Order: C-alpha cells, then structure tokens, then sequence
C-alpha cells in the first residue's frame, strides 16, 4: 500500500520530525516524528490538530490560508502573532487575555526537518516578542535554513536565551551548511532553489492543506489548479490614461 | 383534436356512401341527431348526461360548420354535410384514424 | 396575510364554522367559498389588497372596535385616567400662561415637589405602584394610544384622496403649467392645514428628534416585560404597543407614496415645450381626456360601446383552405404498465468495507473496561502492558484511546523513552507496535468524567 | 493616442492571450503526467480545454478587427480613437462588473477557456467517458475528481525542471476525508501513492480503520483545558510470518 | 392565544341577538332614532 | 371599444411625448406598466385590489396587441408602442372622435 | 459591503456568540473577531444556533415545543469528533426535534447507540435502493455474514 | 391513501380521474399549482414560510462560516430596503426637474 | 444520551415513512420507514443518499 | 421640496433603524428559547449584538 514511499524517499525529501516551542497551547517544547511511509494525526476536536499543520505550513508559504480547512474558500482565520500568543479566542467580553497565555514579552520557535535518500535538510524559525505590543511589524523573526543535522532548535532557543539574535547571526557564519534571513522572501527563495519549484507550487500545496467546497467540473481548476492573476487592475489604469486621452481630444 | 377527427370522419364517410346512394352531388348529405348521438357514443362513451351528450355534439358541429364542412342543425334535429368535404386534405390520415377507430371499438368490448 | 395564506386560513376559519348551521354556507367546497367571501370583502371595500398582500380598511378596523368595546371591552373611568387629566391639565395651563414670573412660580414649586420626592427615594422608602393597579395603569395607556392608529388610518385616506384629486384636475384643458404648480402647493398646504395634518405634521417633527421616540418604544419594552403586563393585555395587544412607533412609521409611507405619485404626474406634466403637430395633438388629447370624465365608467354597456376610429393597421388572416386541415395521431398506443413491484433491497450486496466501519471500536466500553481493570491492578500501567492485560481487537484506536485518556487526566508521558508490543489483527496477520512510556491510574482517571 | 497604443487595448489582449496560452501549456502537460497512474483499474485520467464562447468576447474581437483596420488609415487618428474609446468603454464595463461572470470571461484568464476530464481507456486509449460521471458533486464524487486532479498538479509542480518524480513528496492534508467513504479515501490514498507523494493526514479520529491500512504512524495531540501535549505512536507489521503457514 | 376563536363567533351571535346598541344599529330606523337620542341627551347635565 | 380607445389615447400620450425626446427616431417607445394604472385609475375607478386592476390592464393591452398597437409584455413589464399608433390616433380621427364623443355626452343629458 | 451597511438592516449588527454559566453571571466565553478557528468548535456552535434557530421557527407562537420537529441533517459531524457529536445529539434532542441524520458509512459507532434505526442504501451501477432495518435486525445480518 | 394508490389511480384512468376521486373520497385534496399547495402546508402546521426556508438551507449547512454570516444569510427573513432607497431617490430627482 | 426522547415524540409531528417512486436513481417503487426515536442513513458514497 | 424629499430621506433612515431594533428584539427572542438547554453540563449560549 506504501512500499512506493521508499521510491519516493530516493526522489523526494519527506518531513520526518517537527518540534514547536511557545506555539499556540502548546506551551514549550513539544515534538513528533513521521514514519517514512506516511503517517496520521489524531484528537479530539478542538486539541491542536490543524494547529501543528498551521504551524509547519508558516515556513512554506510568504503568508499561506492559515487554519484554511476549517473554512474553506473564505479567508484564513488566524495571523501569525495569534499563535506566538498562544491565543484561545476572546474568553469574555470584559477581554481580560487570560484566554492569552503569552500575553508579555516571550519567544516562539517552529522547526521541520525532512530527509531524501537519508541526506537531511532542517528548517527553522524564531519569532519573539521583546513587548506586549500586538502589531505585525512588532513580530520580530529569523527564518533559518540548514542542511547539517547538527543544529537543533533546542539549540537555537538555548543560544537566544544565552544572549540577542546577533548570537544567531554570528553562528551562522560559524556553521558549516547554515543560513539565516531576517527577512522571509530570501529564505523562500532558498527553499524554491533548492526544491528547484516555484512558489506557485506551494501556494497549491497550501491549497490541498484545505482543499473543500465546490460546485462543478470548472471550479476544480479555476479555483484549485490555476493562479488566476486577473489584469483588473490594468483595466483601470488603461482607463486612466485613456481619461485624459478623452479630456485632450475633447 | 381526436374527437372532432372522429366526427370528421364519420361525416366523410356517411357523404361519400350518399354520394355512392344517388350519385356525384345529386343531393347534399345529410343526417339527424337521432342517428349522431349514439355512433358518436359508440366511440366516445357517456360524458356524464344526454344533455351534456347533445351540448358536446351541438359543440362540434358549431366548430365545424365554423371551418364550412356542416351547417348547423335545422327546426327538426337535421345538418347537412358541406360538399367541401370531399377535398379534405389527407383523406389516409382518415383513413388510418378510422381504422384505429374500429379496431378500438371490437377490442374494448 | 398574503392572499394565497388568506384564503385558506379563511376556508379552514369557515370550516371550523359549520357547526353554527343556523346560517347558511356552502357545504361542498369550503375553498371556493372562501376566496368568494373574500372577493365580496373587497368589493365592500372592507379589505385593500396591494402588493399580493390583503390589509383591513378603516371601515373593518372600526367595526372590530365596536364589537371589541362590547361586553368585553376595556375601561377608562379611571384614577390612571383622572391623574393624567390632571397632570396633562397643568402642564397645558402652565404652556397657556404668558406671566413669566407665574412660570417661574410654577417651576419653583415643581423642582421643590421633585426635590422632596429624591429626599424620600434618597432615604430608601422608594414607592412602587401597588402591584395590582399596574394593570389598570398599563391597560390606561394602552386604551390611550390605540387612538393614534385609528388616526392614521384616516390620514392616509384624505392624502389618498388629494392626490387623486390633483389627477384628476391636471386632466383639465384650461389648466396650464402655471396652474398646476400652484395647485399642487396649494393641495398639499390644505392637507396639512387640516387636524388630521398637523397630526402627521407634529409626528414628523418627533422624527427629527428621535431621540424621545426611540426612548418612548424603549420604555414600552421595558414596561411589557414586567409581569403585570401580561394581566393587563393578551400577547396581542403587547405585540402592538410594543411596536407602537414602527407601525407608526411604516403606515405613514404610504402619505408619502401618495405625495410621491402625484408628483410624478405634475413631472410628466410640466415637460410640454414641445413642436408643432405634437402641440395641437396635445390640445386634442386632453380635451379628449376631459370629455371621458364626464362618462359613466363603471357601466358595463357603457364601457363596451363602439368608437368610429378608423380601420388602419388591418390584418387579413385565417383564409379558411379546406387542404389546410390535419388529424390527428394516435399511433403511440402501447400501454406502459405499472412497476408496482416492491423492490425494496436485499443486504448481500452490502460489501465488506460497511460491514467494517459497522463494527467500529466502541470507545465508552472501553473507558469503563479500563477503568475497571487497572482498578484490581492499583499500579502504574504502561500501553504495552494495557494490550497484554487486554487484547485490542480494533488495534490502533484503542492506544490512541488510552494515550488519551492519560493526557486527559494529567499523566506524564516521556515520548523519548519507549516499550512495544506484539498483536494480530482479525484475520491472523501478525503486527508489532511502538509506543511511549506512561502508566495509567485507576484512582486518578476515574476521578474526572468521560465520555 | 500613439503613446497610448503600444500601451493600451491591444497589448493587454495579447498579454490576456499569451496567459491563456500558458495555461493550455500547463494543462498539456499536466494531462501527460496523468499517463503515468491510473483512475481506475483499466482507465488513466486526460484533461481537455476549449476557448469559452461567451458572445461577450465575440464582441470584443470584432471592436479588436476593426481597431486593427483603423489603426493604419489615416485621419489625424479620428477612427482609431473612436475605435479605441469603444475598446477601452467595453473594458471599463468590465472591469466595473468584475464579479459577474461577463466581466470575467474577458478580464479573468481562466475564464477564457472551459475545462473538461476524460475517462480513456489504459490499453487501447479510446474514449469511455468525456466529462466527470456527475452533473453536480454527488456528494464524496466530487472529492474524488478534486483530490486526484489536485494531487496530480501538485505532483507536477513539486517535479523539479524535467523530473518525472516529485522533489517534494510530503503533501499535507487536514480534515482530509471530511466527506468520503471508506471506498473513496481508499482510492485516493492509492492515487497519491502512485504519484508518490508521501503524506501527512489530520482527521477527528474518522475513518481509523482506512488509516490503520495505509499509514505506519499517528501523531496523537490532546488538550488540558488551555494547553495541549503530544506523543509519537507507530506499527510495522513483523516479517518472521503473517502467522504459521496460514493466511496472508 | 387562539384557542378561544372558536367561541368568539358564538359570543358575537349572542352580541347580536340580544345587545341593545347592536340591535339598534340594525334597525331599517335606525339613524333616525339615534340621532334623536344623541340631540335628546346632548344638553344634558344629569338625568 | 371606447376603453381601448381610451388606452390608445393614453398610449398615443405617452408616444408623443417619447417622440419629443429624440424625434421620430426608434421604434422603442419604452414604458412602464406601473405607470399606466395609476392613469386609469382616474377613468375606470379603483375595484381596490391592486392585482385586479393590473389584470384589468393586462387585458385591455392584450387586446391592444391583437389591434397591433402594442407589443405584449415582457420580463421587465415594459411595453414598446407601436408606430402604427400614430396613424390611428391621427389628429383628423381624433377630432372626429372628439366630436362622436361630444354628441354622445350632449344626448347622455 | 457599503450598500448593504446602509440599506440592509440585518447588517448593522454583529452576531457574536458567548457561553454562559447557569448559575454565574460571568460570561465563560465570547466568540467574534477572530473566529476561534476549531473547526470542531465552530461545527457545534452553528449547529447548535441553527437547531435553536429553526425550533423556534417551527413552534406555533407561545408554545415551547415545535409543531413540526422533523430536521434533516446532513453530515455535519464530518468535522464533528465523538465527544462533540454526542452533544449536537444530545441538544437536537433538548429542543424537542427529531433528527433523521445522514452520513456515509462512517462515524457509525455513536450512531449505533443514539438512534433505534437506519435506512442502508445500495449503489448498483445506475440504479439505487433503500431498506429500512432496525439496529439489531442489521447485527444479525451481520452474525450471518461472519458465520458464512 | 397511499402513494401507491395514487399512482395506481392516476395510471388506471387520466389526470382528470385523480381530480374526480379528490372529489368523491374525504380527507383527500390537491393543488394543480404549487404555491396553492404550500398555503395550505404552512398553514396547517402553523408555521411562515421562513421556517421551511430555514429547514432546508439548514439540512445542509456546511459551510458554517463566522456566526453573522448564519444569521444574515440563514436565520432573518429577508426584508433589505434597497428599492425603497431608489424610489426615494427618484422621486427627490423628479422634484430636482421641476426646480429645474 | 437518549432518555430526553420520551418528550421528543409526544407533542409534535415526525416523519415516520417516506414511499417514492421513479424518482431519481430509485427506479420503480420503493419505502424506508423511520423510526420516531431517531434515524440514521447510511449508503456508499454518492449510492442514493442526497 | 427641502420639505417633501428631507420628509422621505428621514423616515426612510427611521425605517431602517426600526429593523434594526426588531432584529435585536428577534435575538432577544432566541436568547431565551436556547436558555431552555444545555449547551454543555453546565452552560447554555446566548447571543449579543452590536
Ligand atoms: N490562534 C487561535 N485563534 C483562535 N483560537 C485558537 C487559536 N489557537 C487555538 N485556539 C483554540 O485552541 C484550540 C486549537 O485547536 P485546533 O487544532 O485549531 O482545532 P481542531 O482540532 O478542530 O483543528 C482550539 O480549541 C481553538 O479553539
Ligand atoms: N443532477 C445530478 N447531479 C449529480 N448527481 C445526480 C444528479 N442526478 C442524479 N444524480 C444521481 O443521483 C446520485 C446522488 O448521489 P448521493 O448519494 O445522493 O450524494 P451523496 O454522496 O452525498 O450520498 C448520484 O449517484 C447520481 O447517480
């Protein structure tokens, strides 16, 4: 039924463990591991289920559909700063945040690593929060990649908490097979590069994550298969040229 | 509609037998409502009532004569069959209705 | 009620009725007599139909007040009744006075009452209505304001009626441009001239101060929820006053529907600059118009007369061919005979995958099972040693089951460290599992709840 | 209006077009991708385009002609400018009327050609079926044609230049087999084994015994009130004997 | 409520059949008599 | 029929002053049925049943349309006129209209 | 979304949830804003609004049971764990319905306990048919589809 | 009455036979037109339109989106008041003509 | 769990049996009974549920 | 007109507030037929608008 996934794994990498720390209720460190033939995942509703795949698919994707399966087509219910929050919904009306269980200045990691053929590639990622201020410019992050099995996210957490994120920086270069972006479009690139696929790939794999509702033969590929990148926009500039081309011929 | 294909039909060939009777237009055709009524219920059944039997018929009639094949009924019960009917179009299709017809009316029975 | 609605509530209304056979009624088709009432109802002009929807004239509306102001009718003899006389009659003569200082006087009395009534309620002896007279007290407001729908209902009818009357004037000849304008003003200043237009005039300036209206139907909730309300008034009465002001506010739409429509013939109108033979046309239209008036429309045989128009635009159809005659078919005679046949199924086709999923593990059982067994164990329990003590026919969800119910209940699981075990499923194949390090408690686990 | 030309109408139709035919590239491709598995015990999967006949667009080839015809008869550019405010008019109608589907055969790429599926037969490629065997999503059916066209594209996209197998195999499906049979999930975990994408599945502890099958391990999470924890679980089946010269 | 419709017909027959002013509005006479009446009393200050 | 007649004269109203806007121009001398029942209204009373009315309207334009002055109804309840109107409700059969009618008034006394 | 903000009366208002305690005055939850995202929580807290929502409906005025408590569902428990599945059952059954739920051959275990009958329905090409059996008149079958 | 007998009486006789033994049978009607039908369901089980309306959009609802999308699409009977805006609007435009 | 259906059957109306005939994929004549204490169906994917 | 059309606008806005408010006495409603059950052992839903 899986003896392909071996084929597979000498013409793909598959992702083999995941460790979270200070995401969503998953207070400190957790971890998992995935067989090579695939695997499972089980709870009771409302346990963190779509939680953890939400948290591997924000180092996939610039700012995927998060918690898209519970919706479906319509907008993602949930932002990054949520879950480094450890957010549980507004648990009254007076909003006391003890719903919150990371109000205050904390941290925040999530690391993957994959294997193809037994080489190893490792994911990462910190978000940190130094004030209780909630705004996405204040969600300070360093995405990292690496393809040494050494570097550990326990490892990461230890050196943050040891001194600053220059720490970080200066590792970087000390680590052989090691990379750190401030920023996410470099290291989406890096990934793209190294999977040699574009973006548009992962933008469909966020879509299978949450693939639902639908009417017809049509929809599956307007709405599942393509990326639409309708030129409405170049519509209305047209016209905009075109309004003073009118004004000067009349 | 069926019915007036019936009474069509029946009209034709009562005419054409007149005609065998006394010849090409010798005589216009004719008939009573006595003889009418029950070979249209041979074929029709009982609406409901006899007078309902003679307002269907009295109906039909007026239908026809609207398209010229009758006239309408004198003082004593009796129309007279237009000539015209001996041009009708598709005199088969008549033809072919009537034995439907008979074949219905020993098959029901 | 929607007129489809309303004629079958009213033919079941009529059914439940035959039992009162001294009068007479259909008793064959008490449909068809419903909506043949119900046409005699409009034409009596007792009920307007618009929209696909039926309402009650003012003349119903009345009738049902008399026969609801029979025996069982409400009263307004009233101590409520007297004490709003009394205050309204202060206040108006206090309005009517022009004496500054008699106001002042006024005022200086009344702040000192309203001061007297604070110095008590400040000294806890607060003072409620007596329980039993809040019923006569909200009946007296009730009675109080059902007038004002009865006033609206006329208020629409004479705006009704004006702008009618503006219609059927513009049709005049002798009326210009000029004459239109000025009538239009003139009606619709008349209208509100009269008291049935200072109502809906005073009305209107509540509007630019919601403010107390809103505050007014907030009130009514708040009054309709005490429990005396529902002595004083059934839920259909509470249902009206309740809403009070929105019915208010909708019936006077149609005021300005009526304004609206008579405007739309004074617009239509007044566009008339117009060429030559349009303009000579125009003269012999509207004196064609005005002469109609004069007719007696509601005649049949006058209506159905014959004009001397001209025939133009003649057709010529039907020549009557005796070759264009067809018969008809009947040739599809084959008579399709009912499949009346039960066919109802026969389980052997169900496939085995069903009966799989029908066999699914019960997880409750098993909660008890578990309970009950570590109960006689009184020990920490690993997974490995839960499979042993208990074989798990349905296989993986029973350790997901157990892992659960440990997590449920606080127990420590060290996934770094691990035991296994050895199975088979139902048909002998032979499987082994790896699991991590934990141990289960009667005392602990049963002391929470499951399900 | 010269400086408008290269920049106006014209050149946004031709980029409209070039898209669509990128996507007729896309879905030739894909539809060969899909030789290599099979939907059904003897059938493999093939995808079809055709140009969508919206009278709308009729319309707008024929203002497209005639601005064409207009563009190089000389008149201090009168009729070209006529031409081209009729262009441009029809595309701000569209644009304003974006959501309604007029607009969008025009405006939207994908909406310029209509898609369809094709039940061919594995051996000798004759056509059995040329659409989906349900008007409207027969409740799990649709699943059935979404998922396996989905994990197709994803395959394809995931391939590196000119690989034949997927260089990213692990896809990650949540909620997965909300309304699918036992007969259904079964097949479409086959079909993803036969595009060889390894896969991650998250369920409400539905459907266990098809996962028990295809799978060799579960990741269990679980919730104490406003925190959760988590354990690795797994099975292989022991390779001594199914059991003693019985059954396999 | 409108469990009472039933016997709210039977309470208006009876209204009908036997209340002063309902029979009065029925009379062939009937505006007559009452405008009389309502001129009788309208100068009233007691009995 | 003198209520056909009296639509027409409402119809050959609401052409002209169409025809005011842009000439002769098209045949689309839209309008809309709301607009004529509040006109007969005044002439042919008000039965108080909205429904009642449109149906009354609804018939007369119907035969209207069998006269050819009028196209039957459509999704929008909108009427485009008939040109033919202009030459039926000629200014010279007007006035002969008008005088029939004067007489017909003089003789109701 | 203007146009309906203004002339659409419904949406001038939020419809946000909450839970309460039945004997405290405290709100134990709140759910607006964000949407809280379980996809099992926002599963019972629909249902269960639209089971309250449609009783209500489909009450005769002042009565507290419905006239007509027959409600069709679907199969909604497809995000539904057990544990949250048993109480849509157990609600649906508060307000006074009575639910003819369907679902395809799966999630059959709690359905075994917290209903008394099934309708099984076969697929055969392009044809269909339904049979209406009882809990323990299937188990039977069953027993003899075990047996031979 | 069955099912089955309707359908047996209307294939024994005409469409006009099933019309006849709503006639002569008791307890027994029918409504050659659908809204003439539901009148009578909605009435006999008390209930406005809008309950069924909610029956069957309710059956199956699996979307089940953010709660104000239940309410505004589901639970409240449509009565937005878009046309009356544009009456509004005209008629202040025709009063703007006669100013004009 | 099921103990509150006692009052479930008592005041209202259920649906207790449905027949149908050369509707849909059910071709001829066909019944399904319902039980008044709550009923399941239950059928192969796309086989006739909807 | 600065009359008749300001007449219109204004009652037509306090049409709409009216709605409103029947709206929210419809939630009010509700709230208090899902008092009538438990939404979990020991808790019931209500609804709140603003
Ligand atoms: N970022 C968040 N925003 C809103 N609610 C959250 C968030 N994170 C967790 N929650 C709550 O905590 C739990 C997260 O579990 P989750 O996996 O998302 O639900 P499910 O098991 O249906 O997939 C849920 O009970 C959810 O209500
Ligand atoms: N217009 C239609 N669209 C889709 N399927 C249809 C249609 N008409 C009939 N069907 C038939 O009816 C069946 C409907 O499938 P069904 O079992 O009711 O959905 P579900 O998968 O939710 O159980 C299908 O098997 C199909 O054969």
């Amino acid at each position: 039924m899986n003896q392909v996934s071996g084929l597979a794994g000498k013409e793909s990498f598959i992702l083999t463990r995941i460790e979270l720390f200070n995401w969503g209720g998953f207070h400190g460190l957790h971890q998992a591991a995935i067989h090579q033939d695939g695997t499972a995942v089980i709870g009771p509703t409302g346990s963190g289920k779509t939680t953890l795949v939400d948290a591997l698919m924000t180092l996939l994707l610039a700012n995927p559909r998060y918690n898209l399966a519970s919706t479906g087509g319509h907008e993602s219910d949930r932002d990054l700063i949520s879950y480094v929050r450890g957010v549980s919904g507004p648990g009254d009306g007076g909003e006391g945040q003890s719903h919150i269980a990371r109000p205050g200045k904390t941290v925040t990691g999530i690391a993957a690593t994959l294997e193809r053929e037994g080489k190893q590639v490792r994911l990462g990622a910190l978000l940190w929060f130094d004030s209780t201020s909630s705004s996405v410019t204040d969600m300070k992050r360093l995405w990292l990649f690496s393809d040494n099995p050494g570097q550990t996210l326990e490892h990461w957490l230890n050196v943050y908490h040891e001194g600053g994120t220059r720490l970080l920086r200066q590792m970087e270069k000390e680590a052989i097979g090691l990379w750190t972006y401030p920023n996410k479009k470099q290291y989406l690139a890096r990934l793209r590069d190294f999977f040699e696929v574009g973006e548009n790939a992962f933008t469909l794999l966020n879509r299978a994550a949450g693939l639902k509702q639908l009417n017809s033969i049509d929809e599956i590929f307007r709405e599942l298969v393509l990326d639409d990148h309708s030129a409405f926009d170049r519509a209305a500039e047209v016209a905009n040229s075109f309004d003073g081309l009118t004004e000067i011929h009349q | 509609n069926l019915e007036q294909s019936l009474l069509v039909a029946i009209l034709r060939q009562h005419f054409v037998a007149w005609e065998q009777e006394s010849g090409t237009g010798a005589s216009q055709a004719q008939i009573a409502i006595d003889d009418l009524l029950p070979q249209l219920q041979i074929y029709l059944g009982d609406p409901g009532s006899e007078s309902k039997e003679r307002t269907r018929l009295l109906t039909l009639l007026d239908q026809l004569k609207g398209h010229g094949l009758v006239t309408s009924p004198d003082a004593h019960e009796r129309i007279v069959i237009r000539p015209i009917i001996a041009h009708l179009a598709d005199p088969i299709n008549l033809q072919a209705l009537l034995a439907w017809l008979r074949e219905q009316i020993a098959q029901q029975t | 009620i929607p007129l489809e609605e309303a004629i079958q509530s009213l033919s079941s209304i009529l059914i439940e009725h035959v039992s009162q056979e001294q009068y007479d009624i259909n008793q064959d088709n008490p449909f068809l007599q419903a909506s043949r009432e119900l046409r005699e109802w409009i034409k009596r002009r007792l009920i307007v139909e618009r929209d696909g929807r039926i309402f009650a004239t003012d003349a119903l509306e009345v009738a049902i007040t008399f026969v609801e102001s029979l025996d069982n009718r409400f009263m307004t003899s009233t101590a409520s009744r007297l004490s709003t006389v009394q205050r309204e009659i202060e206040n108006l003569e206090t309005r009517l006075n022009p004496n500054p200082a008699n106001r002042v006087a006024t005022l200086r009395r009344r702040i000192s009452e309203l001061e007297r009534e604070l110095q008590e309620a400040e000294a806890g002896h607060i003072e409620v209505l007596e329980t039993h007279q809040a019923v006569e007290h909200i009946r007296d407001v009730y009675n109080l304001a059902s007038s004002l729908r009865a006033d609206f209902r006329r208020v629409e009818d004479s705006w009704r009626e004006a702008d009618r009357a503006l219609r059927q004037s513009i049709i005049g000849e002798q009326y210009h441009r000029g004459d239109i304008v000025e009538r239009l003003l003139n009606d619709q200043d008349a209208l509100l001239n009269t008291p049935e237009g200072r109502v809906f005039d005073s009305f209107q300036q509540q509007l630019r101060q919601s403010s107390e209206l809103k505050a007014m139907s907030e009130r009514l909730r708040v009054i309709l929820s005490h429990p005396s309300a529902s002595d004083a008034l059934n839920r259909l009465q509470r249902h009206d006053l309740r809403w009070l002001v929105k019915r208010l506010v909708d019936e006077s739409q149609t005021v300005l529907q009526a304004r609206a429509r008579s405007e739309r013939d004074v617009r239509g109108f007044m566009k008339t600059g117009l060429a030559a033979e349009h303009h000579r046309v125009g003269h012999l239209l509207n004196e064609f118009l005005n002469l109609a008036l004069k007719l007696d429309w509601q005649r049949q045989m006058i209506r159905k007369q014959e004009v001397p128009l001209p025939a133009v635009g003649v057709a010529v159809t039907g020549i009557p061919a005796i070759e264009r005659l067809r018969f008809k078919e009947v040739d599809d005679e084959a008579e399709q005979t009912l499949d009346l046949s039960n066919h109802a199924a026969d389980l052997t086709q169900i496939g085995d995958d069903f009966w799989d999923a029908f066999n699914g593990l019960d997880r409750e059982v098993l909660i008890q099972q578990t309970l009950q067994l570590l109960a006689k164990e009184n020990r920490p329990v690993g997974l490995a040693e839960l499979a042993e003590l208990l074989p798990p026919a349905h296989d993986l969800e029973t350790f997901a089951v157990w892992i659960g119910m440990a997590r449920e209940a606080g127990i420590e699981v060290i996934d770094s460290q691990r035991e296994f075990a050895e199975l088979s499923d139902g048909e002998g194949r032979r499987w082994r599992f790896n699991l991590p390090t934990t141990g289960l408690e009667s005392q602990a686990l049963m002391d929470i709840d499951w399900e | 209006l010269n400086r408008s030309s290269d920049d106006g109408v014209t050149q946004l139709l031709s980029h409209i077009e070039h898209e669509v035919l990128v996507i007729e590239e896309r879905l030739n491709e894909l539809n060969e991708t899909m030789f290599r598995v099979d939907f059904q015990p003897d059938r493999y999967l093939r995808l079809d385009t055709k140009k969508v006949v919206h009278e709308s667009l009729r319309t707008l080839e024929k203002a497209q002609r005639q601005l064409n015809a207009a563009r190089f008869v000389d008149d201090n550019g009168e009729s070209h400018y006529k031409a081209l405010q009729v262009l441009v008019a029809q595309l701000r109608d569209a644009s304003e009327r974006n959501r309604t589907l007029g607009a969008k055969a025009l405006l939207d790429p994908r909406f310029r050609l209509e898609f369809a599926v094709s039940v061919m037969d594995r051996q000798s490629g004759n056509v059995i079926e040329s659409r989906t065997g349900s008007q409207g999503g027969s409740g799990g059916e649709k699943e059935i044609i979404a998922s396996y066209v989905l994990t197709a594209s994803l395959s394809y996209a995931l391939s590196p230049a000119g690989s034949r197998y997927p260089l990213f195999g692990t896809i990650i499906l949540d909620e997965a087999f909300s309304r699918s049979s036992h007969a259904v999930a079964g097949r479409i975990i086959a079909a993803l084994r036969e595009f060889g994408l390894h896969a991650v599945f998250i369920t409400p502890n539905k459907e266990m015994r098809l996962l028990r099958d295809h799978t060799r391990s579960a990741i269990v999470v679980h919730r104490r009130g406003q925190n959760s924890n988590m354990a690795s679980l797994s099975w292989e089946e022991l390779e001594r004997h199914y059991q003693r010269r019985g059954n396999a | 409520m409108e469990e009472n419709t039933r016997q709210r017909t039977e309470n208006y027959i009876s209204a009908k059949n036997q209340h002063p002013a309902w029979i009065l509005l029925a009379t062939r006479r009937a505006p007559l008599v009452l405008s009389a009446l309502k001129t009788l009393f309208e100068k009233s200050h007691d009995g």
